[PDB]
DNA sequence: TGTCCTAATATGGACATCCTGTG
DNA sequence: CACAGGATGTCCATATTAGGACA
């Protein structure tokens, strides 16, 4: 009655500029809370690096996988990935 | 209607019209599927699951192996037991 | 009264039971990888997602620029070498 | 991002489904 | 076969997300 709900959106890339941006920084916490779930509650692994727009790299990663991203092997692979 | 194998099979325990298809192998718990298939058969009726069948049922019943409720009975086909026999009831 | 208790909140911490924690890590890595392909597609972005269970098996999903990080003999032995010390 | 309202989902628990492997 | 044990899907019922609109 009052507000529409949650709309059931498609599953292709969002055109408003606004709205995704919207989209990506929620689901991006939600996601985030998930590799924190899944790792603390199983106590397994986990590795998660998103990369908005504007370049900025967000990272999640367990004790362990940590190396992937702080090393300058790795630190240097994933600049490397996002190019052409 | 919420029921569990466990509970289905010791119901069929205590009827004695289910003799000659599952039956008590001894008095401190341990049983045997008889006419195991048909157990089965009917297991996937009281869950609404018709393809059901025994090699789908013992994979439930080797679940609940270690979940410390019913254990196999090594050597004697078709036979089990649960282990908190009679406090289960 | 209702055929199953439905879906029950648990405890935020690590799971002692090794059969729930296994099913739950199935149940849970099945939905993240949701996401993060959602996320990925949904806003155009590379995501890069690795799972490792508890026995051996490393799950993951990386978009396209991504994928010569799990597929790179660099990345394999980079993240191969992230998992025995 | 931070809520609110509200529908869309994710997913615990309990098996069901497939499957690979074994004497 | 008859039995073990693993990874993933299903169904019920409810716990978590996240599209819109607006700050």
């Amino acid at each position: 009655k009052k507000t529409r709900g949650r709309v059931k959106i498609k599953m292709e890339f969002i055109d408003n500029k606004l709205r995704r941006y919207t989209t990506f920084s929620k689901r991006k916490t939600g996601i985030m809370k998930k590799a924190y779930e899944l790792s603390t509650l199983t106590g397994t692994q986990v590795l998660l690096l998103v990369a908005s727009e504007t370049g900025h790299v967000y990272t999640f990663a367990t004790r362990k996988l940590q190396p992937m991203i702080t090393s300058e092997t790795g630190k240097a692979l994933i600049q490397t990935c996002l190019n052409s | 209607s919420a029921i569990t194998l466990w509970q289905f099979l010791l119901q069929l325990l205590q009827k004695p019209q289910n003799k000659h298809m599952i039956c008590w192998t001894s008095n401190d718990g341990q049983f045997k599927l008889l006419q195991a298939e048909e157990v089965a058969r009917l297991w996937g009726i009281r869950k609404n699951k018709p393809n059901m069948n025994y090699d789908k049922l013992s994979r439930a019943l080797r679940y609940y192996y270690v979940k410390n409720i019913i254990k196999k009975v090594n050597g004697q086909k078709f036979v089990y037991k649960f282990v908190s026999y009679p406090e289960i009831l």
